[PDB]
């Protein structure tokens, strides 16, 4: 069957992956000790029937992992699944990669592999990191390297923290990013970007709370990526398929960067002040506020949409909502596409946790967007790393533990490349 | 004699196929583990034409499945109709297409079709006189598209002289339903124009139309979509199965049907289709059945047939019927709108008649129209397909499992050179 | 054949027709649902001029119900015999009108119009030999009035062959009932000359009068005007669902009551009417019968007929008489009182009967009158639009929806040729 | 259906609708929660059963929302078609439009068009503000020029707040008000206005009430609405839809202001004293203290009127009530419109709330009246602007915010065009 294993790295990505075990845990019955039909796509089958999922958790850093190791969802994990080290990169590209990683990938690669040997038909993987964070940027991009050579025909979707325009955390995100953007690149097939800027506006807007937390962040995360996935486990009218995001969203084979987004964000009280039809959820699937990264959509044209609409869901209502859309003058879309849009429609919905603020809805949906539109993030990003990196801003960190100074210049090239096709595909 | 191998191919095909099958074995009295429970003789005199028989009065569609995306035939066989197919007639692969027809056709489909070659070999062995082969699938996914075309390229090599009839969902080009879309469809057009004896081209845009519009309802499901797609399936197969007056066949149909090789692309119907609640409205003239079957918005292909000639037509009724009203209403028809017709061939039209109508109505019909107009389908396809190609949009998944340029090329020129075909005779 | 076609537009003409329908149904025994209870052959015999026969004996009103106002349609289907209606047969739109003919007539009406054609189509089809479109309409409103108008111009068109007739409410000029009401009377009348063959035109003033002054009533509500409208109507209409000695028909009476092509608006009647309470007080002879018809005070237009010549009357009885007491009284009418009757005309009456009187009555008729009188009321109309419009008032209404100035002028020239040729005959 | 929105805006607006919701709950039988067929005309249908109206509710002033938001009729509205700012113009037309308003006006439209996405044929709007409050008068005209770019064949009616000769509330009306006119004009298509004093004169007349309040105005003014909308939601003999009263009363496109006034509005004491009939009834109407503002209407010639009957009202008597005025000598008529009146015949009686002194009458009636005999007011309010403007009393507070001075001058010669145009109509 349509089976497959996860990876959640980095503490952001450890975080992530906490949330979304959960959430399948809730969805397929399974108690936070492994006991209770379609689950066993990510629980690989067991020996005494309490359910162990496939996710590969790998943090350099002790300490994120040592909480979830003592934490409730806990003898639910493999003990070597999870996987610890030492100390952080701490946002130094040149430690995931290159000097310290280049110890324990080996382990992780290790790993992969036993999982995949429980397969019976491994569609690809689910990685979880952060276009930012030390670990999980060039620890990442070493592990995916590593995985194009074992598995060259398997998909290898990724998660991503990209850092939003105005809002920072760490003040060398400019370089670790765009490293792992050059050493990505070419090995992934997938990258599912999400912001935390825009998080929060819809937070702030949408489900009318000013009081925000990482834990919701990666709730919200964790809704996405099961609604991503919800077609692998569960029946469905139309059932997209991992290899389908390769296909039906990479319109060029360096163009691997969508927007995902969710839909309906909004909270129990006004939503007795809604409908919550069809046609309202793909309207609020396109508009700018909604979107869980900083673009303006609006500059920038579509190349490649994706919806997958959970619950109660009759066709022809999408079909009419999908016209709509089509019909609107500012949803622009490229010269040479006219099948814009993909869809996916399954009859099981989406299920909610305790604490998660998303009440209960029979019909719900989650986005992929490849767009123009992405480019202007990139294009200020390369600027933040020129502006740093003319005037030598720690440089010597990366360079002081194994690096030239022309990757640097080779990454902006890239960059400058990415944003020249992007221009061209908008013409 | 008559026998015919059904072949379902892909989730579309195989939804398709459980609809069918259910709706065959409700007509022909056989209940859902495969006990006969009928009261008519009728009813199983040509049974052979779809059921293989087995110990103790067991009937077991003649029927293959095939997916290399596997779970959705999982979900078939779930279903409460999926106890009747044989076990050995499942036929699934461990990767999906990621709607690629490079997958289905060259590489990933190329894989699993022996063992459906085989099944289909095995199949063809129990047939007395084997009629032919009905194919359901879709285009626009990996498996129905890329696969199906394989398959059928082999079958026809296999069997050249039985009749190779494919019931295919095509896209509805006002809304398009996935992104490689264009690439499939263009992709799997090429073989079927030179591969099949007919297609049958369903779309999913004019199956709403006709529940909005006609039927006058709403919330419809896939399941419905289904339903009415198999009634015209079991319609066109009536005369295999049952007694009559001028009694059909596929050949028949497609001897009345093609009149140049290539032409063999069919624009589906039923009548009646009117509302549910609105039933005392209306009654069952067969006058008022041919201006259900003969009108626009009544079809399941996305063009208007005003927008074109009829090279020819086909209707095929079921009731005892008066063949004096029959004709004369054909008559009636074409001299009041001599226009909309060929008038390079005489009498456009084609009767069949069963005397055996299905469960509840006293007069149904199905209705087979080939219309210079359908070149607006085809055309469009081309249209969606230049705008990609000239841009090589998409094109790097297909070139990486070993497709060239030129084949797309190709496709796209035999695509324009039918849609000049159609012209021509416009 | 002499099947009828009915339409029914706007608020006012759904209303009147949910009443005509009730009234034909209890004369043809049809119960609310559309079953036959009667006790007559002579009721069914010519059923099929107002009724389609469906499944399980079901008749079904041939009947096309239009308002670009929805929400009055949905009354009449809520109603008793809103359920013998065919949902397919209304036909309605999402915007009113605002009382404005321009939005009925040329763009939210011209919008909806097409399906109205459609079915319109569908219904003559059903026809053996069609005898003509019956409509029921107000002028003064802008569906009924502006769409009844464009409607009729199409169907003319379409089939100039079969009669048109329309029962048309028109104002009251004493005490008028919208603002705009002259302009639509106006617009509505222009076309109403030149594209129908007969109009009935109908005041609530003079059905207000009646109800008072003749029938000894009070508390009269829309449902009785429409009562005593509907009575008329299948007065007209009586001669071709039943037997009769002479037996009337639509272009008959046309024959009969148009001496020149475009005076062809009558003044409805009925008698007898006296009050339900003095029932015993009177008794139905037909001298006192034919003395309700001719008294003024009796029709249902807005004149004193005494006011004008009559060019010619038609009246319809209904019950088994002698036709010696008929001829004679008509006889003693014109001898009396020569100089109401125009000289140049010999014998400006017409008789008819039919064998078969109405539910209560032994003896009933029906008056149409045409008389030099009606001048009267369009002469008023033309007053009240000539002051408004030499002023412009509440014209950018209209020219905001692309009517022109010129267009007016020229109705009211043709309305005031009309009034001259009436003069004429005076 | 005839299916269509409100908008409450500004302190009295919003004290008007909340009237108006609770005589549209006690009418449709929806309880204060939602609770429970033709209702859904302003109650666009919805979810689990619970109805919500479809209202606009602005207020730049919190206090007015806020109170409202904590009321019994509370969870009803939707917490998005109330909105909130900030700070009061205060009566400051310079901060409804150009300053202030130019930014919550977005939000409002956007709302505006989302309540439209579930209309299947809006007839139109309802607006209800003030010639004279700030947010209200400003704002309103604001918003309504922006209605009318994003929705040209749509009514749009005005419920209006016009300030009486002799009294006064805020001393900066005259102003305002000319101002409101001067923006409103050629956006709005009709604007039913009810001045203050005339209520009091009718109070004590007619209700035998010397102690009124807003409360008991706001329940007369949301009566006077109910009579108004009552034919498109509930059956009719004749059913006036919205549309009918632009072209059964503006005779020319900038004449857009009629009178609205109710009867019998009569206590219960000496309504057994009366037989109430339709003619008297009628009679009432036409007289000059009954009517909703200071007008002396025999110093007038009436150009269009339209009656809104409702109950037990049988056409006959109705239409003799009409020739009997007809008749009359002192309810003169113009030159130019033989056909005066306009007239509606309503099945459905009005509905009586607990607290509302107006006992129940079987019949009842709202009467439309355009008129020569506005322009005296009208003529009052320029007289008190120019008095005001010459010695420059208040200006540089509007000018101060963003104003020209000329723009004055233009309402000023608006208003004598005005003038002009009904001497004209009179003649
Ligand atoms: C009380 C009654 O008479 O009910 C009818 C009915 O109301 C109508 C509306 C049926 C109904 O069909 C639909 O509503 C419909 C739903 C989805 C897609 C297409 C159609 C009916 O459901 C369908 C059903 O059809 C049959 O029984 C045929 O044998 C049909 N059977 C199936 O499709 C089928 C359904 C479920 C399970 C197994 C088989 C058939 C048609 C062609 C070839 C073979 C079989 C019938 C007459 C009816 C109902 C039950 C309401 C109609 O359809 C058919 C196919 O007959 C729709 O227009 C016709 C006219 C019928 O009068
Ligand atoms: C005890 C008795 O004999 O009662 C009579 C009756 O009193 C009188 C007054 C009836 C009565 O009619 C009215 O009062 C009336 C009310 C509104 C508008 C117009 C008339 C009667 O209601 C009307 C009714 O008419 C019929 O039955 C006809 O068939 C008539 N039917 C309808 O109008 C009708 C009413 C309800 C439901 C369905 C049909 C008809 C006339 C012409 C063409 C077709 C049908 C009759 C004779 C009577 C009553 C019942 C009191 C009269 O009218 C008719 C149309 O017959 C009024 O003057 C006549 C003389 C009748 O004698
Ligand atoms: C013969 C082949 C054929 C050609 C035509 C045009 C045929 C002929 C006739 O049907 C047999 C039309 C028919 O007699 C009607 C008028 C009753 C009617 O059905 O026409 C349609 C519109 C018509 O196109 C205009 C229709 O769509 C259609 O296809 O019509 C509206 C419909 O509303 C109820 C009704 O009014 C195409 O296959
Ligand atoms: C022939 C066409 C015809 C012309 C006339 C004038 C006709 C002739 C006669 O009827 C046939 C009159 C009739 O014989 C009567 C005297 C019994 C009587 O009915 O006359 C009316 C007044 C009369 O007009 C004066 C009436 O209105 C009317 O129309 O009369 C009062 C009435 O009170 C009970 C009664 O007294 C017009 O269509
Ligand atoms: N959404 C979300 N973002 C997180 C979370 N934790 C960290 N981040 C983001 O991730 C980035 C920091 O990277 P981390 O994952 O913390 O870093 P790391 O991978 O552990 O790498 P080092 O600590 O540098 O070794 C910042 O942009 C944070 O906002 C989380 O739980 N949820
Ligand atoms: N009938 C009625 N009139 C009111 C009500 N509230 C205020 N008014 C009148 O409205 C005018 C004042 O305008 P408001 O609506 O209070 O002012 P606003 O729109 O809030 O504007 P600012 O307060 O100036 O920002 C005065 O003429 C008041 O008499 C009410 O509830 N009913
Ligand atoms: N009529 C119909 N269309 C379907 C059904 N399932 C999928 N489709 C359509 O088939 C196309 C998608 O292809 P699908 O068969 O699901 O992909 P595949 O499994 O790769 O062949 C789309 O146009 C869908 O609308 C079905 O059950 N009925
Ligand atoms: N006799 C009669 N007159 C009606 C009826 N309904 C409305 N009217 C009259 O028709 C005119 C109003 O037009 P109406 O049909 O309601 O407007 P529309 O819907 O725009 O066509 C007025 O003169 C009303 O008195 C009715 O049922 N019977
Ligand atoms: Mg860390
Ligand atoms: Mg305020």
């Amino acid at each position: 069957m349509r089976e497959c294993i996860s990876i959640h790295v980095g503490q952001a990505g450890v975080q992530i992956g906490n949330a979304c075990w959960e959430l399948y845990c809730l969805e397929h019955g399974i108690q936070p000790d492994g006991q209770m039909d379609s689950f066993n796509t990510f629980f690989s089958e067991t020996g005494a029937g309490k359910h162990v999922p496939r996710a590969v958790f790998v943090d350099l850093e002790p300490t994120v992992i040592d909480e979830v190791r003592t934490g409730t969802y806990r003898q639910l994990f493999h003990p070597e699944q999870l996987i610890t080290g030492k100390e952080d990169a701490a946002n130094n590209y040149a430690r995931g990669h290159y000097t310290i990683g280049k110890e324990i990938i080996d382990l992780v690669l290790d790993r992969i592999r036993k999982l995949a040997d429980q397969c019976t038909g491994l569609q690809g993987f689910l990685v979880f990191h952060s276009f930012g964070g030390g670990t999980g940027s060039g620890f990442t991009s070493l592990l995916m390297e590593r995985l194009s050579v074992d598995y060259g025909k398997k998909s290898k979707l990724e998660f991503s923290i990209y850092p939003a325009p105005q809002v920072s955390t760490a003040v060398v995100e400019p370089y670790n990013s765009i490293l792992t953007t050059h050493t990505t690149l070419e090995h992934s097939d997938c990258a599912f970007m999400v912001d935390n800027e825009a998080i929060y506006d819809i937070c702030r807007r949408n489900l009318d709370i000013e009081r925000p937390t990482y834990t919701n962040l990666n709730r919200l995360i964790s809704q996405i990526v099961s609604s991503i996935t919800a077609s692998l486990r569960f029946d469905g009218a139309l059932n997209v398929d991992l290899t389908e995001f390769q296909t039906n969203l990479v319109p060029y084979p360096r163009i691997h960067f969508p927007l995902a987004t969710y839909a309906p964000v909004i909270s129990a009280e006004k939503a007795y002040h809604e409908q919550l039809s069809v046609a309202e959820i793909t309207n609020a699937c396109f508009e700018p506020a909604n979107q869980m990264v900083k673009c303006d959509p609006r500059h920038g044209k579509y190349m490649a949409c994706c919806l997958l609409y959970r619950g109660d869901v009759v066709p022809k209502d999408v079909n009419a909502a999908i016209a709509t859309i089509k019909t609107k003058r500012t949803i622009q879309f490229v010269d040479w596409c006219p099948t814009g849009f993909k869809v996916g429609i399954n009859y099981q919905p989406p299920t909610v946790v305790p604490g998660g603020d998303l009440a209960k809805v029979q019909r719900a949906v989650c986005m992929l967007s490849n767009t123009t539109a992405i480019a202007e993030a990139w294009a200020r990003l390369d600027h933040k790393f020129d502006l740093m990196y003319a005037k030598r801003a720690f440089v010597h960190w990366y360079v002081g533990e194994g690096m030239e100074e022309g990757e640097f210049s080779e990454a902006r090239e890239d960059m400058a490349a990415l944003e020249k096709d992007y221009e061209e595909v908008g013409v | 004699m008559r026998e015919i191998v059904h072949i379902q191919a892909g989730q579309c095909g195989n939804q398709i196929g459980a609809k069918f099958w259910e709706v065959i074995s409700d007509e022909h009295g056989i209940d859902p583990t495969g006990s006969y429970h009928g009261d008519s003789d009728l009813q199983l005199e040509r049974i052979n034409v779809y059921y293989n028989e087995a110990a103790g009065n067991k009937y077991v569609p003649r029927a293959i499945l095939v997916d290399l995306e596997p779970g959705t035939m999982d979900s078939v066989r779930s279903g409460p109709f999926g106890q009747i197919f044989r076990p050995d007639n499942f036929v699934f692969g461990q990767s999906g297409a990621g709607n690629n027809w490079a997958k289905g056709h060259y590489t990933e489909g190329a894989e699993l079709v022996d063992s459906v070659l085989d099944v289909v070999r095995k199949e063809s062995e129990s047939c007395d006189c084997l009629q032919g082969f009905q194919l359901t699938h879709s285009l626009g996914g990996g498996t129905g598209s890329g696969m199906g075309t394989l398959l059928i390229s082999k079958i026809r090599e296999e069997y050249p002289d039985r009749i190779m009839n494919t019931f295919s969902v095509v896209p509805s080009p006002k809304v398009s339903d996935t992104v490689v879309e264009p690439y499939n469809a263009t992709l799997s057009v090429h073989q079927l124009v030179e591969n099949t004896d007919e297609t049958y081209c369903i779309d999913n845009e004019a199956l709403y139309d006709i529940c909005f519009r006609t039927l006058k309802l709403t919330t419809p499901t896939y399941g419905d979509l289904n339903h009415l797609v198999s009634a015209t399936m079991s319609g066109v197969t009536t005369c295999l199965r049952f007694p009559g007056q001028l009694n059909a066949d596929l050949r028949k149909l497609a001897v009345n049907m093609v009149p140049f090789p290539r032409l063999h692309f069919f624009m589906p119907g039923f009548a009646p289709l009117t509302s549910r609640g609105s039933q005392q409205y209306r009654a069952l003239t067969v006058p008022e059945l041919t201006q259900q079957m003969f009108d626009a918005k009544n079809m399941m292909a996305a063009c208007d047939p005003r927008h074109g000639r009829y090279l020819t037509v086909a209707a095929v009724f079921r009731g005892r019927m008066s063949m004096k009203e029959v004709d004369e209403q054909m008559l009636n028809v074409q001299n009041k709108n001599s226009s909309y017709f060929v008038e390079w061939i005489p009498n456009n039209v084609k009767t069949a008649v069963c005397d055996i109508p299905p469960r509840g109505l006293k007069m149904s019909a199905t209705f087979i129209g080939n219309s210079t107009a359908i070149q607006e389908l085809f055309k469009r396809i081309s249209e969606q397909f230049t705008a990609m190609f000239r841009r090589k949009a998409f094109l790097h998944w297909y070139t990486g499992e070993g497709m060239d340029e030129m084949e797309f090329t190709e496709a796209e020129s035999n695509m324009n050179d039918l849609v000049s075909e159609y012209q021509q005779y416009q």
